[PDB]
RNA sequence: GGGGUGACCUCGGAGUACAAAAAACCCUCCGAGUGAUUUUAAUCUAGACAAACCAGUCAAAAUAACCAUAACAUCACUUA
RNA sequence: GAUAGCUGGUUGUCCGAGAAAGAAUUUUAGUUCAACCUUAAAAAUACCCCAAAAACCCUAAAUUCCAAUGUAUUUUUAAG
């Protein structure tokens, strides 16, 4: 027949992002006893030191996908007081832009009950939401 | 029976006597940081990473790329400190920081990021998406020079292609435009490869647009080996990856075995292997630009399958394995009445001889 | 409680004099064990009974050839107090298919291939 | 387990005590 | 579908627009039934699906209601890629 | 005499599945009265402190670090009273999924 | 269980079994869970579901019921709109 | 010992498999024997008289 | 450790039963035959623990309402 | 020919294989299950089992699950 008509029905998709985008990937349900819960595909992490602020997006395996730190020269020469709420908001906006560029749209963020009431972290979440990146990853199809 | 510890115990360094004189942390955040930092050390007992695929721990990755731009560390640090002092000298910036009303030039931030640290972030993003594992299987490169790919959806509609973006074939039907800084003394080669979509050979990938011998930045002036072909992912198995590879070369590379005809509508001819291609052109080519994006099925793929490729649109589906059921027993004990429904072939009453 | 007895590996460390005492080869170990059950299975635990059955030593005072691998050595250590173990010696080499009927096993632990020549 | 080399790894009560001349 | 003369032209166009995902490249609309083990029930189900398609294509009061739990992700990713699509630069 | 009620049958509170056993989704891996084994990846926690696998694969046990939930005041106080070099470890039970998620089979070449 | 009656000389059967059991033609016996109507307000929802759900029997009780029931109750039944007609038979029993 | 634990890994497994398959075949060949015409027609020889 | 008398007859915790499970004594000590409060805590169904039987234990996904991110009712050694 | 959970007796040969107790009971002089065992049939993994693994204040003999290896036994079905 047509030489291009062959199909080989057993198709394998070696792309690790395929299932994570199709929302059919294997979520890591589990511990429940330790915190935070590791049931997600991408995980937002806000590390606040006395000097610098880092907003990272780590995978369930531990590898960092996209990160925005105040130690970087781009934000360092453009912004003063890398500790303040303005700094947290700028880092949030930069991370939202980088996530939109990388193509990651859904991520989880589990802050402490005391850090959730902060002023910088609230504005960071608001900026991340306004930037297009929405939290609350979709529920797994046939979880 | 007791055994000997095969290495250092975790909490054996701190002393048990006089706990009150020993300093402690009183912050759950500090304890969490300490625990997360200690969980990443190569312990000697059975850990979580070893059982859940730490990717063989350390991996001797071969670095095939350009050396880093040699910069003067002292002068760079001095200029950065001077810029920081000049910035903090302003009083208006302090007023804005106090009033929480200050903005940031995101465009300049993006430019400086692409200039100084974009390559490493793009490298780790490609590693996460699995680019090098399928392009060379043993080597990861650093995209030293940038690469801006753009598709035209109309007259004023321009869609960029970033590292891992989702661009549909509706926008990807026409040939894209590439931009990257380069002098008029070098040669470049652009290769668009589809890593997912090959129907027969899973270990092979497709080629959509291969153009070699690019004089400087003029991509149109270079001779095109293979004309541009729009993406064509399957309708069932979606979210394929398409990678734009940019190689810098020193000599005028000429090849006739890899030359594609003008129509080039044969999937058998559009069967490529980046590993073999780099083995062939390893003396001259060096990868310096990388731009990969996601692509799923849409209504425009039917046109590419029917008119261009002259094929019937194949449709797949994410079918799940059947649920496990134990071996059916003769007398099920304390099992619900539906126990016979778990081994029913079809929901039709079968009348054998009646 | 009376249970199995884990034998420490130190007891199975041969001394430089045991080789010359028992006439063993210090460099190359022997290849095949000739085992012969001496004592009975009665008044012995069920696991020892199972081991002495699975080792093919039911009929007492009948030699049996076994490997020299740690797999069977574990069971031989478990029931070492009930059998006699010798190394199989081959003065005339491995018997071929033409002398399988004229072979013999002497009491000292050797396997002669040409026995009763006419 | 007691016979394992990693025995007593969860031991923590010797680190905190919760029970002048 | 293009030769089906027992239906109206707007009905045929609406069917070709809606169910184009299951139409062969030769213009042959295909229905398939495999639920029951009886070919009679299979044909009954196929004809019922055809009747439902004819009804949904003929009734003009169809507001085309769509689900949300399965389309929220698509809408979010569409808005997010539009945020980058907003770059206005002349090309070609 | 003076002691009554001292008789009570055993609850069989123990570990059911050992490391290396191939279990399916829903199998109770280990039961317990107090927190002796904590769950991990693909291992749920019932209301009676039972541990059950959620995916089909191989059972494993690993010594890992313990970061308590910030709502548990007792554990928070214990952590805050721990010295500078103390990190709590627990025995977590995991289920490594062996079966893949799904397969892409050809439906119809339209 | 009267093995030999006095009027006809046949083998009688107990009526408690036929009142609180049901014989499928595949040999299995269906019964109700003991205690599905006693003190519902003191039991959990899962316990109430387990009580309301039907259950089967084991081989010993199956043989006991087969001995206590005569040959009449072991016949094949084709009732009009019988729910258990689907369960009267067994499928895919590789034993 | 002669060999070690890492050297004896599966060195003799085809023999175990063949022995187990032979045992399975011997157990599966269990069936009532054949009933020939001789076993039934030889019983008439008990009345073989001299004419 | 013959009966009579005394004591007990059911359920749970700890030791006896040192480390998977279970294991008795008219062996030694705790207890229970419920209170307080509000988040009034459902259906259906994978697959498992325990068990002679009866009984007891869980529980992934799917359903309607509450955040559009929980529902295992909580506490009293929570186990009875 | 009342009834007996109670006592006593129960008649030819040889061969094969062959069991000492967990749970209920006006129950411990017995009954009904389980676990063993017998008779026939199906199958295939069965015992020994190194690593590695099974808790928190100190805790022995050893335990439980598993390769390979040595043997052929084990698990269901129908009667018991
Ligand atoms: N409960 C039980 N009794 C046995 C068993 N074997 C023999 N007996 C009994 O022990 C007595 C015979 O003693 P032996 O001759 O075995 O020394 C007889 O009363 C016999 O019924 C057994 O395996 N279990
Ligand atoms: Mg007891
Ligand atoms: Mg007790
Ligand atoms: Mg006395
Ligand atoms: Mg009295
Ligand atoms: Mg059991
Ligand atoms: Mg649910
Ligand atoms: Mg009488
Ligand atoms: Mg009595
Ligand atoms: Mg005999
Ligand atoms: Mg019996
Ligand atoms: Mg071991
Ligand atoms: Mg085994």
């Amino acid at each position: 027949p047509v030489e291009n008509e062959a199909v080989a029905p057993e198709f394998t998709n070696r792309n690790p992002r395929n299932l994570e985008l199709l929302a059919v990937a294997r979520k890591e349900r589990g511990w429940g006893t330790v915190w935070p819960s590791r049931e997600f595909w991408h995980r937002l992490r806000v590390i606040r030191t006395q000097h610098h602020i880092e907003a990272l997006v780590e995978h369930r395996n531990g590898q960092v996908v996209v990160s925005a730190s105040t130690r970087e020269w781009a934000i360092k020469k453009h912004l003063y007081s890398t500790r303040n709420v303005v700094a947290c908001e700028s880092v949030g906006r930069v991370l939202a832009e980088r996530c939109l560029e990388a193509g990651i749209n859904f991520m989880v963020y589990h802050p402490t009950p005391w850090e959730a009431a902060s002023d910088s972290i609230k504005r960071l979440q608001h900026a991340m939401t306004e930037g297009g990146v929405v939290l609350r990853e979709p529920r797994r199809i046939y979880e | 029976r007791r055994a000997a510890p095969l290495g250092p115990m975790p909490n054996e360094d701190i002393d048990v006597s006089d706990l009150e004189r020993l300093k402690k942390y009183r912050s759950f955040d500090r304890y969490r940081r300490r625990a997360e930092q200690e969980a990443r050390k190569p312990h000697w007992w059975r850990t979580y990473r070893e059982h859940f695929g730490e990717e063989s721990g350390p991996k001797d990755r071969v670095d095939i790329g350009l050396p880093p731009p040699k910069v003067s560390r002292t002068q760079q640090l001095l200029e950065r400190k001077q810029a920081l002092r000049e910035l903090r000298a302003n009083v208006e910036e302090e007023r804005a920081a106090r009033l929480q009303t200050a903005r940031i030039p995101l465009e300049a931030v993006r430019a400086e990021w692409e200039r100084t640290c974009g390559p490493y972030h793009k490298q780790r993003l490609a590693e996460y998406c699995g680019l090098y594992r399928d392009l060379f299987h043993g080597a990861t490169f650093v995209p030293r020079v940038p690469l801006h790919v753009a598709y035209a959806v109309g007259e004023d509609d321009l869609m960029p292609v970033y590292h891992g973006n989702e661009v549909t074939p509706t926008e990807a039907a026409q040939a894209p435009e590439v931009t990257y800084e380069a002098d008029e003394g070098s040669l470049w080669t652009l290769l668009l490869t589809n890593l997912d979509g090959h129907l027969l050979e899973p270990d092979a990938e497709y080629v959509h647009w291969l153009v070699t011998n690019i004089p400087g930045n003029r991509v149109t002036e270079g001779q095109e080996t293979c004309p541009y072909l729009p993406p064509f992912p399957a309708r069932g198995s979606g979210f394929h990856r398409f990678a734009f590879l940019l190689f810098k070369q020193d000599k005028r590379i000429d090849f006739s075995g890899d030359t594609r005809p003008s129509p080039c509508y044969q999937l058998a001819q559009r069967t490529f292997h980046t590993f073999d291609f780099y083995k062939k052109h390893q003396d001259a080519m060096t990868p310096a630009g990388l731009a990969f994006f996601q692509c799923r099925w849409d209504d425009s793929v039917t046109r590419v399958f029917h008119q261009l490729l002259d094929m019937r649109e194949p449709v797949f589906e994410f079918v799940r394995p059947p649920p496990y059921h134990p071996k059916q027993k003769r007398f099920p004990h304390r099992q619900p009445l539906r126990y016979l429904d778990r081994y029913r072939d079809s929901h039709e009453p079968t009348y054998g001889i009646y | 409680k009376f249970t199995r007895s884990r034998i420490p590996d130190k007891v199975f460390q041969p001394s430089p004099e045991d080789h010359e005492k028992y006439g063993g080869d210090p460099q190359y170990p022997h290849k095949l064990h000739i085992v012969t059950r001496i004592k009975s299975t009665k008044r012995r635990p069920y696991w020892e009974k199972d081991i002495i059955k699975m080792l093919g030593l039911e009929k007492a005072h009948t030699p049996q050839v076994h490997k020299n691998i740690p797999s069977v050595n574990a069971k031989l250590k478990v029931v070492k107090h009930l059998i006699r173990i010798k190394p199989l010696k081959l003065p005339q080499g491995l018997p071929t298919e033409e002398d399988m009927a004229n072979t013999c096993l002497k009491s000292n632990g050797e396997l002669v291939v040409r026995w009763l020549l006419n | 387990y007691r016979s394992k080399p990693t025995h007593g790894i969860g031991r923590y009560k010797h680190l905190v005590k919760a029970q002048v001349r | 579908l293009a030769s089906a003369d027992w239906i109206a032209e707007p009905v045929r166009l609406k069917l070709a627009v809606k169910h184009k995902n299951r139409i062969n490249r030769s213009g042959e609309l295909i229905l398939t039934s495999e639920c029951s083990r009886y070919q009679f029930r299979n044909l009954a189900d196929c004809l019922q699906k055809l009747r439902d398609m004819i009804a949904e294509a003929s009734q003009p009061a169809k507001e085309p209601s769509r689900e949300d739990a399965e389309l929220r992700r698509s809408r979010i990713e569409n808005m997010n890629r539009e945020r980058l699509r907003k770059k206005r630069i002349s090309s070609a | 005499s003076k002691n009554l009620g001292g008789k009570s049958p055993g609850k069989r509170f123990g570990i059911k599945k050992m490391e290396g056993h191939y279990v399916h989704a829903g199998n109770i891996l280990a039961t317990q009265r107090h927190f002796r084994w904590h769950p991990g990846a693909h291992v749920g926690l019932g209301k009676n402190k039972c541990l059950y696998a959620l995916e089909e694969g191989v059972v494993r046990y690993t010594k890992e670090v313990y970061v308590p939930n910030p709502s548990n005041s007792e554990a928070v106080d214990l952590v805050t009273r721990l010295p500078q070099g103390a990190v709590l470890y627990k025995t977590f039970v995991h289920v490594v999924p062996a079966k893949p998620e799904g397969t892409f089979k050809l439906v119809a070449m339209l | 269980v009267t093995y030999f009656s006095s009027r006809k000389g046949k083998r009688k059967t107990v009526k408690a079994v036929i009142y609180r059991f049901l014989r499928l033609h595949s040999g299995l016996w269906l019964r109700r869970k003991a205690g599905y109507k006693k003190k519902l307000w003191k039991k959990t929802a899962a316990r109430k579901r387990r009580l309301r759900e039907f259950v089967f029997c084991n081989k010993t009780q199956s043989k006991l019921l087969d001995k206590m029931t005569t040959s009449f109750w072991k016949r094949r039944n084709w009732y009009a709109d019988d729910p258990y007609q689907k369960y009267q038979d067994r499928t895919n029993l590789k034993v | 010992p002669f060999l070690t634990a890492e050297q004896e890994r599966g060195h003799a497994a085809v023999r175990r498999a063949a022995a187990f398959q032979a045992l399975k075949a011997a157990q599966a060949a269990r069936f009532p024997a054949h009933r020939r015409l001789e076993e039934q027609l030889g019983h008439l020889l008990v009345t073989r008289k001299w004419s």
